[PDB]
């Protein structure tokens, strides 16, 4: 059948196989032919000649299963399922894999505390004493393993942020405050991450505030710090780490220290040396969220923000930026920071996030994600609600456009925060008119593709006839984690709500849904009575996922909380109070002993 | 679009000093030579004790590139007493600011501390110098009897500086009033004069300042940048300064009124920690005569393909309309980090274009953050967004980033040519470079050929060796050029020509020269003053009928002519270059006398048909609009037959449909070199004879308000024979429609209420909410989905008031989100019922005493809509069971529109109407 490789084959094998991956070429010796030298094999076979074919595929060359426990001896404990796998693409082909991501419970956990010491805190440099070893115990019950450290930070001892050397006799203290203060520092490295929970308090006791005449702290000059200088704050590489970042006030930015007459940028570079004291707060300016994430990110450091409600929505806005980065909310004393940092931990391990470091250029890579059981998400690749010890899987699919030039070329895929990984070495086996296209709105391919023959060859991260669609669902986010507020689908970046009645970019908006009670209902109905849809779907869990708490005789009295009451298949009325605030915290106080009818 | 990057001049400065931290072009009215300024922030002096107190160095332009620096003062640091100095001069960063508005020149050192005849202090207020001549005066602002942090104590007053046209300073302190930032703007008159050694902290008459404010502001940064330009009606400069930290570190950007210093416009970021502000600029980009604001953002985050957070800047542009409003765009950076908006700077018209152009850097983008520098040109629209030049630095680090384009000035033509000149600092290596403008040429390119149809047969005109008569033909290729500014004269052009390029390699070329016998013969020209066009005619002759059997493929002529290196005056030598979008090649065909009649002429018969088919284009959304062309030829052949498309300036072409059989896959492409908008599509170049042809043209109308009945598209072939050349201009228009899917819903809340009812108490004469019921809520929303708007309809919504003098939802109030006013037939709150100061099952109003709440509607575009929001209460007298069972009841409430009227008018139109209802549902489980 003379047809697509037959129309473009002529050539040589080349371009034969640079047509489609449907296509190959036969000849050797000197054996003759009359048909066309480039078909499809089934057209071709029946012609003689048979082994000049090569097709795509991803061998895997490294399994080793997910284990349950964290380090348990020679065991390799791995949270993700393929390491490595080999794909050997051919012009314009793909190959779908997978992989899997466990949240193996008992997994070592590394704890750096990193407290603002402005004089703002000489009191929460109290209530923390204790702590450390009130922490150790929280943690085991959690973790058969536990290391924590200490770090401090003020701000570039500098003429504009420190007292410049007004007395000579101001460059030691809060002269004229007369508390009599420790100077100014910076940042300075005080208990590297150890077991022995208690140096933890034997530390803590010897430190001592410090002061600074501008309102704005060096706090990010620190967690830049301890971050990138790791065999000082030693962090352990198969652990999962923690930066409890701890102020109660703003916070210098990159290009601040122009003032201070700091104009050499930040090279994410670990400063710090034998007097642990970071040696560069005086000649390089703070660094910027970029330089942060890049950092926080490659360190598989997970930042917490821990900071005073006079401050807090500055730091919610400024995580928004370094994503991956949760916010508490911490008090004068810190008093509670203990319920804090587990919180946070939790909230951690609650997610997994596929990224993709060093991946070729003409790859591209669509994903899938599968995360509550057998439901497939297509296009997603995150996930979260998920409890510490579950497992999910992602579907991913190679692709190349053209082919480059050989190489070992590998790249790698892996979990925000997680040491694992999925190394992918590709290879490429490789060896009309650009004119008229079809223009979306003065471009090409809509200048997102290339244009060969019939259609365009979107680029990675570009789909459709056009290549106007993207492949991003990001635009589609809404402060939910979900995307679309599960009101919606996600297509093409842009949100498509299934009409429940609601619209918005993100379907956020619905006035009138149904009683924000009714939502909540299937809720209570399956945690307190297994009943309800719920349970049937065999979700109630990754969903509803608030707190049922039965509650005694009398209900409730919280103001700034709804009510609500259905009858259930019993017939008898449930009463039920749904409340929202503290740590963003929900639960559902469940009057206990309904209404049924007397008899 | 075209600085020399060749040979550029290159200074330099003493190792670590930061030379090129700050420039600008010195230009005395007192000489007839310019000179350059560089601040070296970082320098050390012959100053008594004062160690890196830094200089400002004015440079020299004459191959012996020398800089010497500018003597402001040799003076130590004074004394208050014995021993303890009144001022620190060491570690000032003296030229980290550098402005000259003639034989005038501004410098800061804004790293200057003082220690105060108060208390012994070292704060950082800053002092600048101004020199003129000889006389130099010392200008400070903000060292005055008001120190400390909550004063001006710390404003490091010079940060940034500027002059104003008519001459005035305007001087930013960062530092001012809790770093919230100041602006200080002083006559130069009233500076030199008002001096006075012995008088530490001068009073200046006229001087406009910004004053302290709330706390709130604290840490803004006002005066970390600064730029000026008029910003109302008329007058003198206004103040603009960007201000990094302003909001939540937004950053945000002042423009003050430049006569009273009062608040005329402001300009916030997108993204938090972004730096916006940190520099601006104010230049007309559009010849306007309007000044435009710029504002760099060096830190924003943008996003990437695959959509994840990544750092290159952005560079707000906002363009200043007469009305006073600005129409601000975006331009983000490429590379990531380079800090793209770092370094704004205006240059004047790179080119003599007509417009301004403008000068991005990014300081750490490219090889190993050696720098680079965008050049944007401007245009009436507006600001090209893409780069026509891309300076990169030469530069290697060494202990810190070397940094070029971290500063730069321009707008001045430190020379000969009338075209500006840019200078970069690469503070890092310690160096600054002036990048010498060019002298653009424009250059017209001729070609025509003598007899536009080849006639095989006839030949006069013999061939040269063997004196054989053959078919020849002329070519007349003609050239124009001359440009602006210095470059005139010279001008020569080295051309060549081609017979049957559509050919190329691959022998078969149907035509050679005369005398050459070659397909392919060139030369050069020269010329200067425009219009002396000076021509170089040809002779070319056709091959014998038997060498070849081709004679459908036009054979086409191709002339490409490009310029030579020598044409540039004893400057050490400056080439200039051909206008950026200009051809440096034309190209006409011919062909060969074939099928045409027995005149030995081709006069086709064109014409273009369009059925109506799709026929209907709703007002609002982009509507898909496709049509079926139909061009035929029933003449003879038409050569380069192309059919011409006037589209709609409501339409865009998509592309010639191919998902079909039955339509030609025409190779169209669209273009308007007239304000015409138009697409074209080959019909053949040879478009042979009879020969039909469907094909077709796909597009997208995007209508507009009001405005008329109907778009309509224009059709005609154009060929280029001397006879019947075209077809007659058929025209067809396609109706607008309207188009909208209005809706309404609405939510009783509590779908549902239970007469056990937790606790109660029937309080006669009742004063707050617990006291009455549980609080039933509807809620109703009228929204517009279709794509056409309205721009009136009414709203009802009857109401279940009460069933038998007995009340049932009693309403508390109601609101309303969207262009809606609602009334109340009736009062709302006869019992006025505060808030808490701590037939006969369905009763609707077919069957109860009914309350109307009427609603007039604006105008709601495609995606929009109105609400409201009732707030009742479940009056509790649904109390009852002597009699029978008091039980069960669907409290009804429903609610219907009119959709009366369309902001077009002359189309036709409908009554959109429908309605809907909302029950609340009580009873009892354990009744
Ligand atoms: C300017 O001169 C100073 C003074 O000699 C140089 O620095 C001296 O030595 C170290 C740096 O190597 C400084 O910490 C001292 O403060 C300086 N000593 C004295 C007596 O001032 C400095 O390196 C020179 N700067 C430049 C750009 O050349
Ligand atoms: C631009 O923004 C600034 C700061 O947000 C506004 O200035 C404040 O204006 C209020 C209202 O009168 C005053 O009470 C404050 O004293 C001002 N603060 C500062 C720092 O100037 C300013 O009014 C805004 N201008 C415009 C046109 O929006
Ligand atoms: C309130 O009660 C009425 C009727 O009891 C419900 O309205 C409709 O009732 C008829 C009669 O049985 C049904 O056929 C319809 O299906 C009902 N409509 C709907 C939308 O369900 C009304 O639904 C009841 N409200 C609630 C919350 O159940
Ligand atoms: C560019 O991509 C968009 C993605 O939606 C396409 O536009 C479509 O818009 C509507 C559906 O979303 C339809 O009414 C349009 O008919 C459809 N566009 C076309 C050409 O059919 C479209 O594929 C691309 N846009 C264009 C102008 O080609
Ligand atoms: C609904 O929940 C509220 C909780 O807010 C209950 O009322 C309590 O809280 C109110 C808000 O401050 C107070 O005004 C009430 O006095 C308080 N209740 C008591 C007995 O003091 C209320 O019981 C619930 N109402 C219904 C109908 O279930
Ligand atoms: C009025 O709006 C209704 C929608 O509420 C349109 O009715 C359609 O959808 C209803 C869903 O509740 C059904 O009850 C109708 O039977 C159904 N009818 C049709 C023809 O689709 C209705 O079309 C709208 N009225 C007008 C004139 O458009
Ligand atoms: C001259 O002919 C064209 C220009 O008319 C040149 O080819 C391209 O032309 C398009 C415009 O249609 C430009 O966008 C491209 O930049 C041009 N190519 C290049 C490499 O610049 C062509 O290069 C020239 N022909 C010859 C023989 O020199
Ligand atoms: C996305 O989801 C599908 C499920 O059918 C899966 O096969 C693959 O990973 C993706 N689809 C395609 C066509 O690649
Ligand atoms: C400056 O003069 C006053 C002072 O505020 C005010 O009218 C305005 O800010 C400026 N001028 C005009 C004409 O408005
Ligand atoms: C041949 O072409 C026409 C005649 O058909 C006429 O121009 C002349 O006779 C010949 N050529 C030239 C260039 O004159
Ligand atoms: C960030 O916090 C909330 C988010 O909704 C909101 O107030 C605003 O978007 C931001 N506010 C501040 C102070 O940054
Ligand atoms: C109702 O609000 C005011 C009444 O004073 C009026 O300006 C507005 O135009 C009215 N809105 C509509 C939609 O008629
Ligand atoms: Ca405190
Ligand atoms: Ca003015
Ligand atoms: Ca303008
Ligand atoms: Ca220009
Ligand atoms: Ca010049
Ligand atoms: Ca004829």
């Amino acid at each position: 059948g003379p047809n697509i490789c037959t129309t473009r084959g002529v050539s040589s094998c080349q371009q034969c196989l640079a047509v489609s991956p449907m296509c190959a070429w036969c000849s050797d010796e000197a054996l003759p032919l009359g048909s066309p030298r480039c078909d499809l094999k089934e057209n071709l076979l029946k012609d003689n000649c048979a082994i000049e074919f090569p097709v795509s595929e991803a061998r895997v060359l490294e399994d080793r299963p997910l284990s349950d426990k964290g380090s348990g001896d020679s065991s390799q404990v791995t949270q993700v399922s393929p390491q490595r796998i080999a794909l050997r693409l051919r012009p314009d082909d793909s190959k779908n894999f997978s992989i899997q991501v466990r949240q193996v419970e008992d997994y070592p956990v590394d704890i750096y505390y990193l407290m603002d010491l402005s004089y703002s805190m000489k009191d929460d440099l109290w209530s923390i004493q204790n702590l450390g070893t009130k922490l150790a115990t929280q943690m085991r019950k959690l973790t058969s393993n536990l290391r924590i450290g200490f770090g401090a930070f003020v701000d570039k001892p500098v003429s504009p942020y420190m007292y410049i050397s007004p007395p000579e006799a101001l460059e030691n203290p809060c002269y004229d405050m007369k508390t009599t203060c420790l100077p100014m520092f910076g940042y300075k490295h005080v208990l590297t991450l150890t077991d022995q929970v208690t140096r933890f308090n034997e530390e803590v006791k010897k430190q001592s505030v410090s002061r600074n005449r501008d309102a704005p702290e060096g706090g990010f000059d620190a967690i830049m710090q301890a971050t990138v200088c790791d065999e000082k704050i030693g962090w352990r590489n198969d652990a999962s780490h923690l930066l409890v970042f701890t102020t109660d006030a703003k916070t210098h930015i990159a290009l601040d220290g122009r003032l201070a007459g700091i104009v050499q940028p930040n090279d994410g570079q670990c400063h710090v040396g034998s007097d642990n004291h970071y040696s560069a707060s005086t000649t390089m300016d703070y660094p910027s969220l970029g330089l942060m994430t890049e950092k926080l990110s490659q360190k598989n450091i997970n930042l917490i923000f821990a900071v005073t409600e006079n401050v807090v929505n500055l730091y919610q806005n400024y995580s928004e930026l370094i994503p991956g980065t949760t916010v508490g909310v911490l008090s004068m004393d810190s008093s509670n920071v203990l319920q804090l940092i587990v919180d946070a931990y939790g909230k951690i391990r609650s997610k997994v996030e596929l990224e993709v470091r060093d991946l070729p250029e003409e790859l591209s890579l669509s994903f899938n994600a599968t995360c509550l059981n057998n439901e497939v998400i297509p296009g997603l690749k995150s996930c979260m609600g998920l409890k510490i010890g579950d497992t999910v899987s992602f579907s991913i699919e190679a692709k190349v456009r053209g082919c480059p030039q050989e190489k070992e070329k590998s790249f790698t895929i892996k979990p925000v925060g997680f040491k694992d990984s999925l190394i992918v070495q590709v290879t490429f086996d490789c060896d009309c008119d650009d004119f008229s296209c079809v223009r979306y709105k003065g471009e090409m391919c809509s200048g997102h593709g290339q244009c060969s023959c019939g259609d365009c060859l979107c680029d990675s991260d570009w789909t459709g006839y056009y290549c106007n669609c993207t492949t991003r669902t990001d635009t589609c986010m809404s402060s939910n984690g979900l995307l679309c507020s599960g009101r919606g689908k996600c297509e093409c970046g842009s949100c498509v709500c299934i009409q429940p009645g609601s619209y918005g970019d993100t379907c956020e908006k619905c006035p009138t849904c149904p009683d924000a009670c009714t939502f909540k209902k299937e809720c209570v109905e399956c945690k307190k009575f297994d009943r309800e849809p719920y349970m049937t779907e065999n979700t109630c869990n990754r969903y509803c996922r608030d707190e049922i708490e039965s509650v005694k005789e009398l209900k409730d009295t919280g103001k700034d909380a709804v009510n609500c009451t259905y009858k259930n298949e019993d017939d008898c009325v449930v009463r039920f109070q749904y409340y929202e605030d503290s740590s963003g915290k929900s639960i559902l106080y469940v009057v206990e002993e309904p209404e049924c009818p007397k008899g | 679009f075209n600085l020399d990057v060749d040979s550029p001049a290159e200074y330099s400065g003493p190792e670590g000093s930061y030379f090129g931290f700050a420039v600008d072009f010195f230009v005395p009215s007192a000489s007839s030579r310019m000179f350059l300024l560089v601040g070296a922030p970082k320098a050390n002096t012959t100053q008594p004790g004062i160690v890196e107190g830094g200089q400002v160095l004015k440079c020299d332009w004459s191959s012996t590139r020398r800089c010497q620096p500018i003597e402001f003062d040799a003076t130590g640091n004074r004394d208050y007493a014995k021993d303890d100095p009144l001022e620190f001069k060491s570690h000032q960063w003296f030229g980290a600011s550098v402005r000259s508005k003639q034989d005038k020149i501004l410098a800061c050192a804004p790293l200057y501390h003082w220690r105060t005849e108060m208390k012994q202090e070292r704060e950082p207020v800053g002092t600048c110098f101004l020199q003129d001549g000889t006389k130099t005066v010392e200008y400070a602002p903000c060292r005055s009897q008001d120190i400390d942090a909550d004063g001006q104590g710390f404003c490091q007053g010079g940060f940034s500086i500027d002059f104003t046209k008519a001459d005035r300073v305007l001087l930013g302190g960062p530092g001012s009033f809790y770093w919230q930032g100041q602006l200080i703007s002083d006559q130069v008159a009233e500076i030199v004069s008002k001096y006075d050694p012995n008088v530490y902290s001068i009073k200046y008459n006229n001087q406009l300042a910004t004053r302290t404010a709330q706390a709130i502001f604290d840490d803004s940064y006002l005066g970390y940048s600064v730029a000026v330009g008029d910003f109302n009606g008329d007058g003198i400069d206004d103040f603009v300064s960007g201000v990094p930290r302003a909001a939540r570190t937004l950053g945000m950007v002042y423009i003050y009124d430049g006569k009273n210093m009062s608040s005329l416009y402001n300009f916030t970021g997108e993204q938090m920690a972004a730096y916006f502000g940190f520099s601006v600029a104010a230049t007309d980009i559009n010849g306007d005569d309007y000044a435009d604001v710029f504002i760099g953002a060096p830190l924003f985050m943008d996003r990437g393909s695959d959509g994840k957070l990544q750092e290159v800047g952005q560079v707000s542009v906002s363009l200043q309309r007469a009305s006073g409003d600005f129409q601000t765009t975006k331009l983000n950076g490429f590379e990531v980090f380079a800090r793209f908006g770092s370094a704004i700077a205006p240059l004047g018209d790179l080119d003599q274009d007509g417009f301004n152009d403008i000068a991005i850097a990014a300081p750490y983008g490219g090889e190993d953050k050696k720098g680079i520098v965008y050049i944007f040109n401007g245009r009436s629209t507006g600001l090209n967004a893409v780069p026509s030049q891309i300076l990169e630095g030469q530069w290697a680090a060494r202990s810190m980033p070397p940094s070029f384009g971290y500063s730069m000035k321009g707008a001045t033509d430190i020379d000969k040519n009338g075209y500006p000149d840019l200078i970069v600092g690469a503070f890092g290596v310690d160096r600054a470079i002036l990048y010498r403008a060019r002298p653009v040429i424009t250059v017209n390119a001729g070609l025509e050929v003598y007899p536009s149809i080849l006639n095989q047969d006839n030949k006069t005109c013999s061939l040269p060796g063997t004196a054989l008569k053959v078919s020849c033909f002329n070519v007349r290729f003609c050239l124009k050029a001359d440009g602006k500014g210095v470059l005139p004269r010279k001008l020569n052009f080295q051309v060549e020509l081609l017979l049957d390029k559509l050919k190329q390699k691959g022998a078969i070329r149907r035509a050679l020269f005369l005398y050459s016998r070659s397909p392919s013969h060139s030369k050069n020209m020269t010329i200067s003053r425009g219009g002396l066009m000076q021509c170089e005619e040809l002779i070319a002759y056709l091959r014998d009928e038997s060498e070849f059997r081709d004679k459908l493929t036009p054979i086409t002529i191709f002339m490409e002519y490009r310029l030579d290196y020598r044409t540039a005056a004893d400057t050490t030598g400056l080439q200039p270059i051909l206008n950026q979008f200009t051809p440096a090649n034309i190209s006409r065909q011919a062909h060969i006398l074939l099928d045409c009649g027995e005149d030995n002429v081709c006069k086709p018969k064109l014409e273009v048909s369009v059925d109506s088919d799709q026929k209907k284009i709703y007002i609002g959304d982009d509507n898909p609009l496709t049509l079926i062309v139909k061009a035929q030829n029933q003449g003879e052949g038409a050569y380069e037959a192309e059919l011409i498309v006037s589209i709609p300036l409501q339409a865009d072409f998509i592309g010639v449909v191919r998902n079909n059989e039955a339509l030609a896959r025409l190779s169209c492409a669209f273009k308007t070199e007239n304000q015409t908008r138009q697409v074209v599509c080959d019909l053949g170049n040879p478009m042979k004879a009879g020969t039909q042809l469907l094909a077709g043209l796909r597009f997208s109308v995007h209508q507009q308000s009001e405005m008329d009945t109907s778009v309509k598209f224009d059709l005609q072939i154009q060929s280029s024979n001397l006879f019947d050349k075209v077809s007659p201009v058929v025209s067809h228009k396609v109706d607008l429609a309207v188009l909208a899917a209005v809706e309404i819903r609405g939510v009783s809340s509590p779908d549902h209420v239970f007469l056990p009812i937790p606790n109660w108490e029937h309080k006669e004469n009742p004063e707050t909410e617990e006291d009455v019921g549980p609080v039933v809520q509807h809620i109703y929303e009228l929204r517009n989905n279709g794509p056409s708007s309205f721009s009136k309809a009414m709203l009802h919504l009857q109401w279940p008031y009460k069933y038998n003098n007995n009340t049932l939802l009693y309403i508390l109030h109601y609101d309303i989100d969207g262009p809606m006013n609602c009334t109340s037939d009736m009062e709302i709150n006869p019992l006025r019922i505060k808030i808490s100061s701590l037939d006969i099952h369905t009763l609707g109003c077919g069957v109860a005493q009914c309350l109307k709440i009427v609603c007039q509607v604006g105008r709601l575009d495609r995606g929009k809509s109105a609400i409201l929001y009732v707030k009742s209460l479940l009056w509790t007298e649904t109390f009852m069971n002597k009699e029978n069972q008091n039980h069960s009841y669907s409290l009804k409430s429903s609610a219907s529109f009119n959709v009366i009227e369309f902001p077009y008018k002359n189309l036709p139109i409908e009554d959109i109407t429908n309605s809907t209802l909302v029950t609340t549902n009580v009873t009892w489980g354990i009744q």
